RNA sequence: ACGAGACUCUGGCAUGCUAACUAGUUACGCGACCAACUUCUUAGAGGGACAAGUGGCGUUCAGCCACCCGAGAUUGAGCAAUAACAGGUCUGUGAUGCCCUUAGAUGUCCGGGGCUGCACGCGCGCUACACUGACUGGCUCAGCGUGUGCCUACCCUACGCCGGCAGGCGCGGGUAACCCGUUGAACCCCAUUCGUGAUGGGGAUCGGGGAUUGCAAUUAUUC
């Protein structure tokens, strides 16, 4: 299965909440800035977060999410 | 402009360059060719009879592999199983009383010949003189 | 008297020749490398060596 | 249990097997083994004698099944 | 590609009497120093090709081959090709024919019973004299 | 000043040493189509078909061809075709010339640009082999 | 000769290309031509052992690994200055090698 | 040596001898009958196509017309639409019988 | 907060990068018209894959299925939560708490019976059914790895005596990507072949040719 654990998912809801301004749409580009803006150890890790970054711009882009 | 005798797909290659050195008419095979076993993994002796011919143009391509070139890893090229009864596999070879015999048959002929350190070496003029002859039978009446 | 008994015939391939260099035991030897130790006390001292768990 | 069959080469017999592979639609070396019942390296051995005889072409050689062609 | 020769529904060789159904010249198990690696060094001897047709072969090469074997320290050729060899009473290779003997010249059981020793009795009872364990693998010999 | 990237597959390779002069195509070493294994000829014959003379008139070639194992070395030669008539084209005379033969030698079968990866696997723990595991009795 | 090697062994390789960053570094602040790092196949050291220490339970089984890193760099100077390049306070682990050959 | 067109019967033996439907099992015990069912047909003409594996094998296997030699019957065995098979109707007679259930 | 995941190692991918006198090479090159700023092998600071794109299912959430593209789309292992068990180990350890035998010390000394039986009392093991199994020796094959003094007297191996090759003796190389070795009595293939299956097709013992040299081997070594 490909869930998401609470380490991926609550990087991104913080990444997303506090540099909302530099993410866009794109994996690479999404992937370039979270490399940036945060300390991740891993690169595997960082892919993971990037692209539920990803996938959680689409979500914001269609409306409020909770989160 | 200057011809490599490994030109052709090396079955005939070595087919015509056995057919000139049967047709020299000096050299006569002796009486301990086929009746040798050699290595286990075959079945059968020797029936070609070209099979000394084989042998010193397969060496001679072994040194454009290496120097000093010798039998067991000129016989490596196939490898895999060798179920011998109760007794594990091993890695080809031939004998060395055929490889002596060979030699004496084969001095005064400038095709291979050992070293002063230990292995074989090429013989540079008997080189050219079968490229010339496999070249000019290649230009000839093979490719007219 | 002494010589007319030791070292007559050669014991060529000697297991008790050998012990672990740690607690002089005879059985589990690891010779490979050199290590000269039975398998416990190399299990003991092995991240001391330097050989490490990886796979 | 191999059937028995007329093998003798005979002044009169031995010529009237042999002029009866082209009297059938499918004729190769298969087709007379599984139908006639003789050994396919006799039909080997007939088409090689059809080759010396200069009426086709060898292409290229096989244990089972060789190939022996025409092209006028 | 023709010989006229003719099939011959009886054929003798060496006076044996078994089933002849299938092809020849390597169904020589009746045969009993012919065949394989020997055979083909022999033939090849003798300078004869394969370009004949196969079904149809005559016995002339073997009787020829063990013509050859009736004198072969001749020529030196090379002398492990004979059955029992450096055995006691000859220090030859004599020549011997016929079946309901050779089968029991492979073993050559007089003088090892005489001397009263285990190996009689190893071979005897159609076990072991080598030492082939007999438990749960190794049951072959008897069925 | 340095255009190489041969033609590889699996275990074997081949050197593609491409260059400009009289433009004869050298393949096998040997004669087009005797090779003594003899299996895996017909495959060679569909791009030197294909595409032309004229396509590869100028191309000199000269490889360096090993390894045992015909699926390594056989579809390799048609790897090392494609790569080398991509970067020739594409070093020495435009991209749209090497967009249309590529894709059509490329497109004729997939297989080429990708090998399998599969390799044998560890033999594994208390086992005859990777999963394989010794008789259990009770 | 002025043909002078240094071989560089290690078992980790943080290090190891560390020391050899720093001695390239260091033929490269003098004039000096430089073999580049050459790179043995770093022989890999195993041994497998029963993990228990009596003959109980499944048979489970250590997988001990210790690889070695060789590295060796060709340049030409003579031994005062390789002597000098030597004592850089090395970080531990390194074990250099030098031979005029 | 054909040269003529071999399609006639190398479409019309066996890509159209294919079954119909094969069977299933029942509730959860009872070896005495099964409930006809069917696939789009890939799945179950290439069982009765593997059936015909061991069919055409056992038809060589032990037997005169062996592997390597049948590509006239391989050639049926493979292109297009009409019925003459033998291990088909194998699997057809299978058909009647369990398509009894409906 | 642990455990799970992450993580580490390992595979799989570079018309990319860092460079190698042990792999690899360009028209003032010969032994031949009759000193390429490094790429196949080796190994490094990196890259690459995220259910990322599309379609469909999902309080349109988590996610699932399929499909392009792709080297690769649940991809080998290692590590692994307190309470657990009178689980095994005192025969791995001057790691370790004492009730307590014997002189026939559970010390030595190529020394020395068995267990290498055969009505089996059990358990782990040694093995492929046909033109596929194996020979023509007629084309460049694989490793994963090992290899010589604190102890120590024991390493891996490259020609000839020559019956037909390991080999009883002289001989060099390699503390090793330098030698064995581009792994020296091996593919699975094949002009020794099976025409419909007890034949040539895969071996029930068990005998000779010189035996690697281990007192013994038979009461376990050796084509």
């Amino acid at each position: 299965g490909r869930v998401r654990t609470k380490t991926v998912k609550k990087a991104a809801r913080v990444i997303i909440e506090k540099y909302y301004t530099r993410l866009g749409n794109d994996f690479h580009t999404n992937k370039r800035v979270c490399e940036e803006i945060a300390i991740i150890p891993s690169k595997k890790l960082r892919n993971k977060i990037a692209g539920y970054v990803t996938h959680l711009m689409k979500r914001i882009q269609r409306g409020p999410v909770r989160g | 402009p200057g011809v490599t005798v490994k030109d052709v797909n090396q079955q005939e290659f070595v087919r015509a360059l056995a057919a000139f050195l049967k047709k020299s008419g000096k050299l006569k095979v002796p009486e301990w060719v086929d009746t040798v076993k050699l290595a286990k993994h075959k079945e059968l002796a020797p029936y070609d009879e070209n099979w000394f011919y084989t042998r010193a143009a397969s060496t001679a391509r072994h040194l454009y592999l290496r120097g000093g070139a010798g039998v067991g890893s000129m016989t490596k090229i196939y490898g895999g199983r060798q179920r011998n009864g109760v007794m594990p596999s091993h890695f080809s070879r031939g004998s060395k009383s055929v490889a002596r015999r060979v030699l004496q048959a084969l001095e005064g002929l400038k095709m291979v010949e050992k070293d002063q350190d230990g292995g074989r070496k090429l013989t540079p003029q008997g080189q050219r003189d079968l490229d010339r002859i496999a070249g000019q039978v290649a230009a000839a009446n093979k490719k007219h | 008297g002494h010589q007319q008994l030791y070292w007559s015939h050669p014991r060529k391939f000697g297991q008790g020749s050998r012990s672990c260099r740690v607690c002089s035991n005879r059985h589990g030897l690891i010779r490979k490398y050199g290590l000269n130790m039975c398998r416990q006390c190399f299990r003991q001292y092995a991240k001391d060596i330097g050989f490490i768990k990886l796979d | 249990d191999k059937l028995n069959n007329l093998v003798l080469f005979d002044k009169a017999t031995y010529d009237k097997l042999c002029k009866e592979v082209p009297n059938y639609k499918l004729i190769t070396p298969a087709v007379v083994s599984e139908r006639l019942k003789i050994r396919g390296s006799l039909a080997r051995a007939a088409l090689q004698e059809l080759l010396s005889k200069g009426l086709i072409k060898l292409v290229s050689k096989h244990r089972a099944q060789v190939i022996y062609t025409r092209n006028t | 590609l023709v010989i006229p020769e003719k099939f011959q529904h009886i054929l003798r060789v060496l006076n044996t009497n078994i089933d002849g159904r299938r092809k020849i010249a390597f169904a020589i198990t009746a045969i009993k120093g012919v065949g394989r690696r020997y055979a083909h060094v022999v033939l090849r001897k003798a300078d004869i090709d394969l370009t004949k047709r196969a079904g149809e072969l005559t016995e002339d090469e073997v009787e020829r081959v063990i013509t050859i074997m009736q004198n072969p320290r001749q020529y030196k050729i090379p002398d492990w090709f004979l059955n029992r060899q450096k055995d006691v009473k000859d220090g030859k290779y004599s020549q011997v024919l016929a079946n309901g003997l050779d089968n029991k010249l492979r073993e050559d059981l007089e003088r090892l019973k005489k001397i009263r020793a285990h190996r009689g009795l190893r071979h005897f009872w159609g076990l072991r004299v080598r030492g082939q364990h007999t438990k749960t693998t190794g049951r072959r010999g008897r069925t | 000043q340095s255009v190489q990237v041969f033609g590889r597959k699996k275990t074997a390779t081949a050197v593609a040493h491409c260059k400009r002069g009289n433009g004869l195509i050298k393949v096998n070493g040997r004669p087009l189509e005797m090779i003594e294994p003899r299996t895996l000829q017909y495959k060679l014959l569909e791009p030197v078909l294909l595409l032309g003379k004229e396509r590869f008139a100028g191309v000199d070639i000269r490889v360096r061809v090993k390894g045992g194992g015909h699926v390594a070395q056989i579809y390799a030669i048609r790897q090392s075709i494609s790569k080398a008539l991509v970067a020739y084209y594409q070093k020495y005379v435009d991209e749209a010339s090497k967009k249309e033969i590529k894709d059509i030698l490329i497109q004729y079968d997939r297989t080429l640009l990708v090998a399998d990866p599969r390799r044998c696997e560890s033999k594994k723990f208390g086992g005859p082999g990777a999963r394989a595991r010794y008789q259990k009795s009770y | 000769i002025h043909r002078i090697r240094i071989t560089l062994t290690s078992r980790n390789v943080k290090s190891l290309e560390k020391v050899c960053a720093d001695l390239i570094r260091g033929a490269k602040e003098k004039n000096l031509k430089v073999k580049g790092p050459v790179r043995m196949p770093t022989k890999t050291l195993r041994i497998t052992t029963r993990k228990t220490p009596c003959g109980e339970g499944s048979k489970t089984w250590d997988r001990f690994q210790m690889r070695i890193h060789k590295r060796l760099i060709d340049l030409h100077s003579p031994s005062e200055i390789v002597k000098q390049i030597t004592s850089i306070s090395i970080e531990p682990g390194v074990e250099v090698e030098v031979t005029i050959a | 040596l054909t040269g003529e067109n071999p399609l006639q019967v190398l479409v019309n033996a066996i890509i159209n001898s294919g079954p119909r439907e094969d069977s299933t099992r029942i509730g959860r015990a009872g070896t005495v009958r099964r409930q006809a069912v069917d696939v789009s047909p890939l799945r179950r003409v290439n069982q009765a196509i593997w059936l015909l594996c061991t069919g055409a094998r056992e038809a060589a296997f032990r037997n005169i017309k062996t592997i390597a030699e049948c590509l006239a019957d391989e050639l049926i065995n493979a292109a297009k639409g009409s019925s003459n098979s033998y291990a088909i109707k194998k699997k057809d007679e299978l058909e009647r019988v369990a398509k009894s259930n409906r």
